[PDB]
Formats: C-alpha cells, sequence, structure tokens
C-alpha cells in the first residue's frame, strides 16, 4: 500500500485467460 | 510453426474465391481465420484489418449472429494493441449480442473478456467492474458445468489471479485448485496457472517453490512455442533475480524476454516495459556498489570506535556510525534488500540504547518494525511497531506516532484485519491532522482510501480522493 515517512521497483507481468471461441469455421 | 506457412495461403485462396462466387458468407468466415492466423502471429494492426472487413462483411450481407464472434475477436485485438476504450466498444456490444440470445456460453466469454480489459485498465471504478465480470463469468462457468472444461479452468485462473492484485491466500487456494482440476483429467491453460502460482509464491517469499512454477511456464511456453508467453515467464523469473539481489541474472532474463518480445511486430509495449526493468536492475546496481561502499566506511567507523572507548570521542563516532547507519538503511530500502536492512536496522537500534537517545531509539523502533512487515513476518512487526509506538508517546513526537499507527494499519491489512486496519488508518489521520503535518495526513488518507476501494465503498472512498 503506502508506508509513510526514490525506490526502483520492476514492473512484473500477469497473465489473463481469453475467451475459448470467437473464431468462425467456414466448409470445404 | 512449419506449416503456417501454407495454411495462410489456402486460406487466403479462400478467401480470394469466396469473394469470386459472392459467397459473403465465407468472404466473412475467411476473413476471420486470416485475421486469426495473424493475431497467433503478432500482426494485431494487420489483424484488425481483415478483423474489420469480416465485421464489415457480416454488417452488410449476414445476419445478427454473425456479429458476435468477429465482436469477441475484434476487441481482443484492441486489448493487446493497448487499446482500452476501443475494445470495450466491442466488448460490450459481444455482451449485449449474448444477452438478447441467452446461450449463457457466450456470455460466459463476453464476460471473461470484460473483466480482462478492465483489470488490465485498472493497473494502468476499474477494480468494481473486473470484480464484477471475473465473478459472473465464474458463477456462469459453474452454471455450464468435459464440456466447459477450459472455460471452468480458465474462470479459476482469473479469479484467482484477480485475487492477489492483496489476497494472497485464497490465490494460492483458487490456483492450486485449478492445476488439480487439469491433473484430474503441456496445455496452455497450465502456462497461466504455474505463472500466477509462481507470481502469488514469490509474493510470499517462499522463492525455491516460486522459481519452479516460473520455470515451469517458461518451460511450457517454450513447447507451444508461444512467444510472448515465454517473454512474460521470463520477465517474472527476472523478477524473481531482482527481489532476492541476483542482477546478472536479471538481466540475464529481461534480455531474454526482450529477444522474444521484438520478434513480434505488434508487441512493442512489452518491449518498452522490458527495457524499462533492464535499466531499472542497472540502476539498482549502482545502488548496491553505494552500499557496499559505506559498508566499509561503517567498518572503519567501527573501528574508530573500538579504540575510542570511554574517550568522549566514543559518543562522536557512535553518532558517525548512527548517520553511516541511516544513509545504510535508505539504500538498502531503495532496493528490496530487506534482510540487510533488519541488520542495519537493529544494529542502530544497538547504538541507540547504548547512546540513551529516546528519539533515535524510537526511529530504529520504526525501522526495524517495517524491516519486519517486508518480511512477511508480521508478528514481530506489530510489536515492534507498537515499541516504537509506546516509546513515541514517552517523548514530545506526534509524527512518530502517526506513522507507527499508519504502518501499523499496513501490517493489519496484509495480515487480513482489514477493520483494525482502516481503523488504525483512521486513527493516524487524527494523530496527523492534530499535529498539522501535511504529508503523513496524505498518506493516511492514501491508505484509507485504499482500504476503502478494496471494500467496494465508492462514495467513501470518493470522498476521500478529495
Amino acid at each position: 500500500k503506502q508506508t509513510a515517512r526514490k525506490q526502483l521497483a520492476t514492473k512484473a507481468a500477469r497473465k489473463s485467460a481469453p475467451a475459448t471461441g470467437g473464431v468462425k469455421k467456414p466448409h470445404r | 510453426m512449419g506449416r503456417d506457412e501454407m495454411q495462410m495461403s489456402e486460406a487466403k485462396r479462400a478467401y480470394r474465391s469466396a469473394k469470386e462466387e459472392g459467397n459473403r458468407q465465407e468472404e466473412a468466415r475467411w476473413a476471420n481465420v486470416i485475421g486469426d492466423i495473424l493475431k497467433n502471429r503478432g500482426e494485431y494492426v494487420e489483424a484488425l484489418k481483415w478483423f474489420r472487413i469480416d465485421y464489415d462483411v457480416s454488417v452488410k450481407y449476414l445476419p445478427e449472429k454473425h456479429l458476435l464472434p468477429t465482436c469477441q475477436s475484434l476487441g481482443e485485438v484492441y486489448l493487446r494493441l493497448e487499446h482500452f476504450k476501443d475494445a470495450l466498444i466491442y466488448q460490450k456490444k459481444h455482451l449485449e449480442l449474448a444477452k438478447d440470445a441467452s446461450d449463457l456460453v457466450e456470455q460466459q466469454r463476453a464476460c471473461t473478456q470484460l473483466g480482462r480489459t478492465y483489470y488490465e485498465m485498472f493497473l494502468r471504478y476499474s477494480i468494481r467492474n473486473a470484480k464484477k465480470y471475473f465473478k459472473s463469468a465464474m458463477k456462469l462457468a459453474q452454471t455450464l458445468k468435459s464440456s466447459f472444461l477450459k472455460e471452468y479452468i480458465d474462470a479459476h485462473n482469473n479469479i484467482g489471479m484477480l485475487q492477489m492484485e492483496d489476497n494472497l491466500e485464497e490465490a494460492k487456494k483458487l490456483l492450486i485448485r485449478g492445476l488439480e482440476i487439469c491433473n484430474e483429467e503441456d496445455d496452455d491453460g497450465r502456462s497461466r496457472l504455474h505463472h500466477n502460482l509462481g507470481n502469488v509464491y514469490m509474493e510470499l517469499r517462499m522463492w525455491d517453490k516460486s522459481r519452479e512454477h516460473i520455470e515451469q511456464d517458461i518451460i511450457i511456453c517454450k513447447k507451444i512455442e508461444h512467444r510472448q508467453g515465454e517473454a512474460k515467464g521470463y520477465i517474472n523469473l527476472g523478477e524473481l533475480h531482482y527481489r532476492v539481489q541476483k542482477y546478472d541474472e536479471a538481466i540475464l532474463c529481461y534480455q531474454k524476454a526482450l529477444n522474444l518480445a521484438q520478434s513480434m511486430e505488434d508487441e512493442d509495449a512489452l518491449a518498452s516495459q522490458i527495457d524499462q526493468n533492464i535499466e531499472t536492475v542497472k540502476k539498482a546496481i549502482e545502488v548496491m556498489d553505494e552500499l557496499k561502499k559505506e559498508e566499509q566506511n561503517l567498518k572503519k567507523l567501527t573501528r574508530n570506535m573500538i579504540i575510542a572507548k570511554g574517550t568522549s570521542q566514543e559518543r562522536k563516532s557512535l553518532l558517525q556510525q548512527n548517520a553511516s547507519l541511516d544513509c545504510l538503511i535508505e539504500k538498502s530500502s531503495m532496493i528490496f534488500a530487506w534482510l540487510k536492512h533488519c541488520e542495519y536496522a537493529k544494529r542502530k537500534k544497538r547504538i541507540a540504547s547504548e547512546l540513551c537517545d529516546k528519539g533515535k531509539l524510537s526511529d530504529s523502533f520504526l525501522v526495524i518494525g517495517e524491516s519486519y512487515q517486508k518480511l512477511r513476518k508480521f508478528n514481530k512487526a506489530i510489536k515492534w511497531y507498537t515499541k516504537s509506538w509506546e516509546m513515541y508517546k514517552s517523548i514530545g513526537n506526534l509524527e512518530g506516532q502517526a506513522l507507527a499507527k499508519v504502518n501499523m494499519g499496513n501490517v493489519l491489512d496484509s495480515n487480513g484485519d482489514w477493520a483494525g486496519a482502516l481503523d488504525a488508518f483512521q486513527e493516524g489521520y487524527r494523530i496527523a491532522v492534530e499535529a498539522n503535518l501535511p504529508s503523513v495526513q496524505l498518506s493516511a488518507l492514501e491508505n484509507m482510501h485504499y482500504s476503502h476501494m478494496i471494500r467496494f465503498d465508492n462514495i467513501e472512498e470518493a470522498r476521500r480522493l478529495q
């Protein structure tokens, strides 16, 4: 949160889950 | 990926063919297919081109139903391009088209994607909608329940992920449970599950377990050949090495992630955050060199006090040692080297107690309490924090009492006492306002608004922001 009184902080990464289907299936 | 060469030529063939025969539905189906290949190659602008023309053929000649997947994919690409407003447009149209038909499955997909876009906006009101849509998606995956296995595991994934961004323990439970579901029945879901598990572990300070989980997320992304995937796995393995003082390994993992990101045409923002991390670690390296030089200075002052004991140069060298220790806790706290911080804090307290100073001893109590909280040693943290509070009372120090109260409330929150946490925040505001110190009021208000925002109290939080 916030500590009360220049820090060197890197950005991490997260991984969300897509929806399972936005693709169309043509005929052949 | 040796098959993605011709697998496009055949799809571009079929698109030109449905264009030559006026088969509008198949014009749009093959536009969608090729746009999806372009998306899986990191060509998001070019995916948007023949996703826009799929949308246009569907709007012009096709029934309304066709608009429903096309709006998802469109809304997805805008998300990967960091176009959030643009995404939200089609994301919400997706939700509408799924509600008016009430097919539930597509309603689940639209809600998962809405929660994704909102979660991603918030890290850059938003958390409320994020939790709302992720919870709705989980409930629509439970209602849907070897049928909707992927959606169920993915909803567990996303709900656990949303927890930690400070409910580490329920996140642990959800992610471990989703992994249990996977084993109950090398998948791309296991990737993100291992990923966020390693992330929550490395938040719980258990490095080796986080190392293992991040490491297999990387491995699985290498097997699936998910380039952006292992770029995120390397960036988090670099975060692991950075928080534990291993900077050369951190820059190694960050350069590896950079090379992964720079091999895709439309992953520019990820590559810029990787560059940013690389220079942050470069700067922390100089900070560490300053650390070690001042440590040598401290060794010299210690030999000067050993020789000048009882001389009254003992007190002078003692205050010189206190000054070195203060510089040292400051540098040790920029980088996240909290163990060295505890070392310096404790030795500051020993030389404050010897020097019979109430003020320095209260400060050393505050810094040892912060050092203990940042280790996630919460009980030891509250004991040192109350030590510092009661020492600040004995003297004419209101600042110290306010500080101690605010940080004590921080510990209380991170331990699961949301109530006592905000109560301590508000007491800290009381002392803060009572002594006309503006910044401690600002910080207390910030954690007060935080406590309320995470508790979904819009009115109160918006009032504190003022």
